[PDB]
Order: structure tokens, then C-alpha cells, then sequence
RNA sequence: AGGACCGAACCGACUAAUGUCGAAAAAUUAGCGGAUGACUUGUGGCUGGGGGUGAAAGGCCAAUCAAACCGGGAGAUAGCU
RNA sequence: GCUCGCCGGAAGACCAAGGGUUCCUGUCCAACGUUAAUCGGGGCAGGGUGAGUCGACCCCUAAGGCGAGGCCGAAAGGCGUAGUCGAUGGGAAACAGGUUAAUAUUCCUGUACUUGGUGUUACUGCGAAGGGGGGACGGAGAAGGCUAUGUUGGCCGGGCGACGGUUGUCCCGGUUUAAGCGUGUAGGCUGGUUUUCCAGGCAAAUCCGGAAAAUCAAGGCUGAGGCGUGAUGACGAGGCACUACGGUGCUGAAGCAACAAAUGCCCUGCUUCCAGGAAAAGCCUCUAAGCAUCAGGUAACAUCAAAUCGUACCCCAAACCGACACAGGUGGUCAGGUAGAGAAUACCAAGGCGCUUGAGAGAACUCGGGUGAAGGAACUAGGCAAAAUGGUGCCGUAACUUCGGGAGAAGGCACGCUGAUAUGUAGGUGAGGUCCCUCGCGGAUGGAGCUGAAAUCAGUCGAAGAUACCAGCUGGCUGCAACUGUUUAUUAAAAACACAGCACUGUGCAAACACGAAAGUGGACGUAUACGGUGUGACGCCUGCCCGGUGCCGGGAGGUUAAU
RNA sequence: AAUUCCUUGUCGGGUAAGUUCCGACCUGCACGAAUGGCGUAAUGAUGGCCAGGCUGUCUCCACCCGAGACUCAGUGAAAU
RNA sequence: CUUUAAUGUUUGAUGUUCUAACGUUGACCCGUAAUCCGGGUUGCGGACAGUGUCUGGUGGGUAGUUUGACUGGGGCGGUC
RNA sequence: AUAAUG
RNA sequence: CGCGGGGUGGAGCAGCCUGGUAGCUCGUCGGGCUCAUAACCCGAAGAUCGUCGGUUCAAAUCCGGCCCCCGCAACCA
């Protein structure tokens, strides 16, 4: 079967990445929730 | 000649190609070419607008000379050319100054023919001059809605507008739809009928024929579910509903012409 | 010349068997259909929750779609178990 | 270590995507491996990723994202100009050999090549977000010229062989060599050079474009491969040498010819067809704003610089994606022998493995299959499943039809080996020689050698010669849909959906319509032979009767009618 | 007849025997001319039906070869 | 007061011409190496069109919901 | 202007 | 078996929701017109209302049963 997740670091960085979140206020809300959450992982990264 | 294809294979039996031997077999004049990427019918929002289009063979836009800005300049057509976007053929006119620009091809045109533009020009077809020196009732095309606009009316193949009345600066016209309307006398117009009138004769002849035209197949509304389309439903092609557009606007008899401000230009309604 | 014929790759998923604590949350085996085209696919985008997309099944949109998922109203309500 | 067996268009060898040390060595093993394990993608420790030439980064650009002002929007924000991102594209340049336990076009050896900076010398007018040329393009088909590669012959080296023959028409092995440089071929395109004039190319122009003559008939561009050089070098079978018995040191002959032949190259071609087939920069060329004893531009030489990142391993999988060491899913490249039309398929080479539980028993029953007397669909919801049909050449082939079909209709015949025709033919390829010549990778003549079907005749073997794998069941009536296609991924591949065609209807462009509170786009850079919508669904013969109800359209007298 | 209730209508053909199929009789429960009507060559993993051929589909199964079942050793589930 | 004529004043109901509002996805020039936008001339329309306020009408495109019970089960019928 | 049949 | 409608001169149809006194066309009968028929013209006859019972002063009319006809319903495993 073809699994729904076919990996791709580039497409992941361009959407789920830090800069993709910084591009709009809605992503900054996400990062604010991340820092509020206290999680060590702010965003996916190399 | 409009040769009919032999039914050597299925789906070719109904094909009726319109051969045009006069057309040049070679590459288009390079500088006038420019990119024309497909839109897919999507808008800036990216949501679909014009349904059942897109796809088809790649094509490049031609910079046809609508305005005919040159005045009193002699010219000779170099070679006929086919514009994939257009139904009508285009001619690569060679101006005396050596500048080249494509224009719409009159039905009465051949290679090496001489033409010219300007307020003077000539009654000879293919010339483009403002509607004042034009004799009443002569065939015209590429009419401008406003002076300097370039080209608007009857630019399609096989289409032409004939003068019926000339009310001073106003110039009444018989549009191909039969809807009479006046235009400014200052507006330029090209004499003679538009060429490639045989384009209507083509009947495609195959299921995939829409696909390279950028046309896409249309789904009938009865086939659609009631949630998606106002029609449809039932357990056996049930109907009985009044016909409508998918958004619910009435069809098969629902006029929507009400700009109001432009109505004054209109004289007689289409019939 | 062909949405042409036969037939691999490739694609499509018709019959039966196998298998339904299976090797696999849809397969494999033995036969099929398409296969120069309305073809297939790689890569990167655009279109999204009363909307998208849809050669139209009311399908598809992260194994969930006659209205996705997440979180918040919310300890909703339930003459019911 | 000796044998068997499997894939061998892969079950092999290189990468990308994607994993993140799984790579190599030492050592250990509880836990990890469906078994034991002194084994391991497991534990621990150490080692391993070498670039001016590869890629990325970089210059540039498509879809598209962001977006200085701006427009719009209750706020958030949306749209979008200049710009700048975005390779899945384009853009300068490296090969051969050798070496490590694990890395190399990256190191070493040999041989080069390209883009810039600087200095000297000899000369010269140089110079933009500007112009032009170039970059720069489709499907399909055909044929020619070559190569990768294979076979044979020759040559070289070795063997002459443990059951019969085997110094011969004999057997085994080797016969490998690039980038660069020189020549510039097969072949492809375009008539060139000189001068004048000019509303053309947002300004200018010697460039391009156009109009004129002058004058000769070729010049120039593009272009695989070949031949020399690179290379009296490297590589090289086998001996000769040392063994911690893993390997190292040394030596090293021939290294040609003919034929077959690509999906690879010439070809980003030629021809043909329509569905008319990116953008920009690097590149070439022309000027302006400018600047001339300068700065710059060209040529030669010297010299310097080319940084940064990736480089291990897996990569159709136990390392990716699948909760598994999972019969699944995952793009590209290289690519041989025999048989065959074939990348099918069968058997093999190089190469990789025998799939992480075995040993006996040989029951019912289950699964994967072989064969089976007589009947041959009597089975059953139903010829489901199996059996069978199966290739090439040739004969022959109906009803019906839109005159292409049906059709590969159906139904038969000829298929092996050997010899002769013919001490292997037709054909293909092509040396020696001769001859022409404006001398070259030449044009003719000439035919050795090599390669090599097919057909006829004769003979012969087997029960069976398309002998295996491979490899259509066919015919007739009829329903339906024209047909190709498309659909419920994961129980519905269909009469449904779509379909060309036909009809009606909407629309004069600031188009109807569509998204969006709006701006703006889409339609469309199209516009009435255009497009949207609906219905119908090739084609052939056709398509009536009814406007009462309902929908639409036209008309406006009057009745009525809200805000005001 | 993908519409036909009554019904397995009736007549004719195919089969020894045919609620299906083909042709026809029209009493069309409840076809009808672009939610098209009637034909139609080619085409079909389409529906129904017939023949040849072919066969363990069956009459009636039999035997053999392999993977399990079984025994021994090792590891070691599940629903309930 | 009734009935009526001339002129002025005060406004309403119409039909034409005009420009200054306004519309301009006409052309040219500039910001500007930008077709956006803005500004300046000019052309064609022109107190139309358009938007806002208010209101009539149409309105399943959309939203919130209704669609009772009794019943020898349910529904039909009947009943309250 | 309307008149069928024998 | 349920709901709704209908039954009237020889035939096809009103009146049958507000019960006092059933009409229409055609056919039939008689007399004209034509040499005759059909037609035309004139005149006349013909049904106490499917049948059987109840209220009501009185019923084709309202009510109820029965005998018929017709449309529709006869549903979800």
C-alpha cells in the first residue's frame, strides 16, 4: 500500500517550518502557544 | 478545401478537417511572440470561476496590431499565419518602414497584396480607416468601441458588421447578432469580411477533440446529486423541476442585460 | 495517418482460489483491460470545512467525509441504558 | 573449503527522494533477531565522509509565494506595481590508471581544461536597469552515417588432459586504453561580399529590419564518428616470490583484423502533421547618459585566486515509506551469451544470494498441482473453475455494412536434422590492384575476405519436429450503449458518467456568469462562426397535438400597491 | 419488452422434455417521438441464449508429487 | 362669493439642449527603467449611471425549525 | 350559395 | 376488505350539496317534402329515477342495508 506520508524535508520546511509560520500572524499564534506550552521543540528543524 | 477524413479507424469517421494550404509552413516571427501561460480558469483567489476549461496544447500569444496607428504608410503582407488562440487567421504585414505587425486577415487577401492605413487609405478591403470616409452600407470589421481602443467588434472569423445609418458623429451599425447600435465616427474600422469563414464547418469528430482546445467535458445537472445541483435526484432520471443554473439563476430564458448606462447606445433588440 | 491491432515495461483492478487472530487495517497467485494516448509519472506549486475538488459515486480532502481534523464554549443536552 | 540450487531488464551494479553512522575494525552479548548463536543493521570502544572540474551554494527564469508605495477592508487583513524569492530548467571547465580494513571524476601518478583578479609588453575608442541577434524549444514518422557492445578469425600464452578418441578443421585464457589536442568527414542549414538611402526597433546607433544597385557564384555556421597525438606510458593472462598461511614484492607476451549491431550519438536535425509548440541570464553585437596624456577594450606572457556546504552506508530495500528484521508502495541510470520479432520468456556470465527455527512421520483433512478408463456439461443460480485453442509462411474466408470493415473470420496445408542445387546461393559489407584529380577522412573501377536468409529436390530419425517455456476458444441470435475513455481508493468497471454531434437559451464587452462584504481577477489578453448554461447523446430514418396549471418573455390602459 | 400486474398470455421455432431466448399475434394493468422514437456497421472483463470443440464440472472420484496438519526440540499468541 | 383673462411671484409634473458634479478597465504626458496607482491635458458620456439610507416585490441560493396522540403494530382508515 | 343516393 | 364517485325514456348525459312541479341531443311514432330512400320540416308519445326499508306533511333528492359499476389504496421484514 502507498502510505499517506511520503517524506520530503523541503516541502515540510516550506509549510510546517519556522519561516512558514513567521510569514503570518496565525503561525505566530502557534509559536506563542508552543512557548506557552513549554515544549523544548518550538518548530521542526534540521 | 474542407476534406472529409476517411473512416480508416474508429473516431475518425466523423472528423471533418478544414485544410488551409495557403498558410505558411514555418516558425512565427520571433520578436512579436510572448508568453501566455494557462490560467486553468481559476482566479486570483484560486477558486474555480469559468467551469469546464483548461488543459490543451501549449500556445504563445501574438501581439496583433489592433490600433493600426500608422497613417498613410504603404505596406505588403509577407506571409499568412495561424493564431491558436484565434479562430481567424492572422497576416504578418510588412510595413514600408520595415516594421512587422500581425493583423486580422480579410477574406479577400493573398500573399504579396498591398495594403495601407490612415484617414485617407482606400476603399480596397483590408485597409483600416475611421468611420467618416467610409461609404454607407459597406462591410466593416475590427470596429473600436471608442477611438484609440484598438479593436473590438467582429474580430471573430466569419463575422462582419454592416452600416445601416449614419447620424452625424453617431454611426448606426448592424451587429452580427442583429442588435443595432451606434458608434463614434472617429473609431477606425477595417474594410471587408473577416477571413476563415470555413472554421464553423469543422465538427471535431472525436471525444478527445475538446481536450486540446482547452475545453473540458460538461456534466449534466440531472446526473448530479441534489446537494450539488438544484436538479438531479430520484431513482430513475426524475425531473419535473423548472430548468436552472447550478447557482439557481433561471436558464433557457432569463435576460440579464441591465448596465442601464450603456442602453442608450442600443437601438434595436436582438431577434 | 489512427483516443488503430497484437503484446512487455508501466498502468488499470474483472473472475476464481488463497487469505480473512492473514505476510498485508484491500494483498498474493493463475488468468485479464489499457498501453502514441481523453496516456502515465517525477518535482514544485495553486484551490479547504457549509468550503475545496469532482468525465458525477453524494465520492474524495492525512487509514476518519450526507459536511475533515484540532482546540475552545463544554462537566452542552438526553422525559433514555 | 569442496558441491548443489536461485535471480540474472535483477533477487545485479550506480544515484536521487528519503534515513542519520546502519560504514570499517576490535570486543562483548543479558535485552534486540519469533529458534540456538563464539553471528549480526544489537551493546561498548576506536577509526572512516579529502573537490577550481560532481552536486549544492551561486547568476537567471516558469507555475507560484512574499511584497516598498498604492487600492480595498469593522480590526485582523485581502489584492497587487516596482522588486525579490522560487529548479522540477538554462549557465565556465577532468579524464585514464593506481591505492585503503572502511573514502576518491575528491588522494596519488600521468595528461589537461575553464572562469576571474593582478603585473608587464604590443595595440585599440571604450561605455547602461537600453536595442538587436543568439539563448530558443511541439507531436509523429522515415532513412542514412557511426559508436557502445558482441561474435569469428588471426596473434600471444598455457594445456594435449585421471573411462573411449584428442599436435588438430583442437581446447582454455588474454587480445584492454579516456578526457584533452590536431585534422575537420558522413550529413544539415543559409546565396555571399561592397556601397547608398530610410516615418522601423519608447532616445541614439556602424547592430537589426526594409528599399536600391554593384558584383561573384560560393563562403560561412553547425556536426557524431574516424585517423594521429595523448600513449617507446598505464593496464595486462601467466610465471617468479614470500606466508602472522589474510596477502605482499617483482616480472609481464600479443594487445590486430573482419563482421554483426543499438532505444545511444550526429538529431536543440530532415520530412510530415496538426493540437502552432516556455521565460530570463551567462553569450555576440550596437549606442546614449558619460570619460580620453586617463579610465577602459583586445592580444601575448608571468603570477595569483576558485571560498563555503554535501561526499560513509542503504537506495525497488530487514537501513526509504509501511506500529514488525512485514510476500506491499517508491523516481532515474548502466546493461552481455544462446534461442527468439521482442526490455517477453527459458537457460547462463559478471555479480548478489539459498529468503533467522529445524529434525522425523508420510493419517484424515486443508492448500499449491500432475495424471486418469467410459460418458463429455448428464455439474450448477450460470461452461464458474479447469481443460483446450496458441507461432511463422501460404491457401482461403460469409451474412451485413457508414464500404474503413467484419477478419487473425471461420477452416487447412508447409515446420526436425543432413546433403545437393550452391566444394554455403540471393543479399549485405568490403581489402589488394588499376585509374582520375581543383590531393583528401576523396570520386570511380575492381572484387579477395567476412557475414548470410529463404526456397526447391533428395535422404533420414522419433509415437509426437509451432516438439520446452512462450503462445487467440470459435461461430450464430438478441438486449443495451455509438465507439476510445471515466467511477464509488478498501464488497457496485455497468445500460451509468463523459462523448463528438444536434437544439434551445443568456451576452455588444466595464459581456453574461464566477470568486471575493470591497478592490481585483477569472471568462480573456477572447468577444456573436465567440462564450456561458441546460437538454440530448455517433450515424441513418425522424421528431407531432396541446399555452389550461406552472416557468420564462413582451405589453402597458386600468384595479391595487410600500417607503415618501 | 430493463417497461406485461392478471400470466409460465397465445401462436410458431430450437431441446426427448424450455417460467428463459428468438419471431409473431396487440386485450399497450402502466411505450412514444430530444427526461427523445425506431434502426444500426464496428466495438464490449456488458445482459440473455444456442452450437462445435474441450475437458474429473459431474456420473464416481482415484492415485501420485510438494506446502501444513501430526511427533520431537527451541521460542511463544489470540479472542474468550 | 362664483366664474375666469394678462403679467409677476412661489413650486411641482414632463420632453430637449448645455457643463462644472460624477463615471472613464479612451488617448497622450509625468512620477517611472512599473500595462498597478496617482497627478496633468484632452476625448466620449453626463446630472443618467453607481453606491449609501429606507421601503415594496421576487427569493430552498442559504439558514433556523416544524410536521400531535390514541392504535390489540407502525402506517392506511377512523377517533380526540 | 347548399341537393347524397337509386 | 378501506376511502371517494356513479346507477336516471331505446341510447349517451343534467337535476342527486338549499327535498314541493325530472330536462337535453339522438332514436322511436305520425304527418309533410322526393318518382323513392336518407336528410330536412311539423306534431306527438315514451322514464314515478338500481332494488328493498326508514325518518319526514312530502324523497330522483336525506339516512341505512343489500345488489352492481368505477377510480385509488392494499405499506416496512
Amino acid at each position: 500500500m502507498k502510505r499517506t506520508f511520503q517524506p520530503s524535508v523541503l516541502k515540510r520546511n516550506r509549510s510546517h517550518g519556522f519561516r512558514a509560520r513567521m510569514a503570518t500572524k496565525n503561525g505566530r499564534q502557534v509559536l506563542a502557544r508552543r512557548r506557552a506550552k513549554g515544549r523544548a521543540r518550538l518548530t521542526v528543524s534540521k | 478545401a474542407v476534406v472529409k477524413c476517411k473512416p480508416t479507424s474508429p473516431g475518425r469517421r466523423h472528423v471533418v478537417k478544414v485544410v488551409n494550404p495557403e498558410l505558411h509552413k514555418g516558425k512565427p516571427f520571433a520578436p512579436l511572440l510572448e508568453k501566455n501561460s494557462k490560467s486553468g480558469g481559476r482566479n486570483n483567489n484560486g477558486r474555480i470561476t469559468t467551469r469546464h476549461i483548461g488543459g490543451g496544447h501549449k500556445q504563445a500569444y501574438r501581439i496583433v496590431d489592433f490600433k493600426r496607428n500608422k497613417d498613410g504608410i504603404p505596406a505588403v503582407v509577407e506571409r499568412l499565419e495561424y493564431d491558436p488562440n484565434r479562430s481567424a487567421n492572422i497576416a504578418l504585414v510588412l510595413y514600408k518602414d520595415g516594421e512587422r505587425r500581425y493583423i486580422l486577415a480579410p477574406k479577400g487577401l493573398k500573399a504579396g497584396d498591398q495594403i495601407q492605413s490612415g484617414v485617407d487609405a482606400a476603399i480596397k478591403p483590408g485597409n483600416t480607416l475611421p468611420m467618416r470616409n467610409i461609404p454607407v452600407g459597406s462591410t466593416v470589421h475590427n470596429v473600436e468601441m471608442k477611438p484609440g481602443k484598438g479593436g473590438q467588434l467582429a474580430r471573430s472569423a466569419g463575422t462582419y458588421v454592416q452600416i445601416v445609418a449614419r447620424d452625424g458623429a453617431y454611426v448606426t451599425l448592424r451587429l452580427r447578432s442583429g442588435e443595432m447600435r451606434k458608434v463614434e465616427a472617429d473609431c477606425r474600422a477595417t474594410l471587408g469580411e473577416v477571413g476563415n469563414a470555413e472554421h464553423m464547418l469543422r465538427v471535431l469528430g472525436k471525444a478527445g477533440a475538446a481536450r486540446w482546445r482547452g475545453v473540458r467535458p460538461t456534466v449534466r445537472g440531472t446526473a448530479m446529486n441534489p446537494v450539488d445541483h438544484p436538479h438531479g435526484g430520484g431513482e430513475g432520471r426524475n425531473f419535473g423541476k423548472h430548468p436552472v443554473t447550478p447557482w439557481g439563476v433561471q436558464t433557457k430564458g432569463k435576460k440579464t442585460r441591465s448596465n442601464k448606462r450603456t442602453d442608450k447606445f442600443i437601438v434595436r433588440r436582438r431577434s
